[PDB]
């Protein structure tokens, strides 16, 4: 007879990492290609030659 | 539990000489946390009012 490690199995300590395993996030396309302004108002009016 | 044996000092080759071997085992169980709660309406009024 001996203790077995099924005999022993509610003593044994646990352990858990300490971090997440995620993928790498990037931000929108859109934000980094293409020129941006601050909006005041809800709406900016634009004109546009047109002939 | 385990379980011992008398052993005797005389003179080896005899079988009673020889100590036993026992084993000690455990098992699991889990405590698991539940609720209880309540909600406890009132006026603002009451409360203002009440000494």
């Amino acid at each position: 007879a001996d203790i077995s490690r099924a005999d022993a199995l509610a003593l044994l300590a646990t352990q858990e990492l300490d971090s997440i395993i995620k993928p790498e996030t990037s931000g929108s396309a859109a934000l980094a290609a293409f020129r941006s302004i601050r909006m005041s108002a809800g709406t900016v009016s634009m004109p546009v030659l047109a002939a | 539990l385990p379980t011992a044996g008398w052993v005797t000092d005389d003179t080896s080759g005899a079988a009673t000489g020889t100590k036993p071997t026992s084993k000690v085992s455990w098992t699991g169980k889990n405590l698991v946390a539940e609720e209880i709660a309540v909600i406890v309406p009132v006026h603002e009024n009451t409360i203002a009012d009440s000494r």
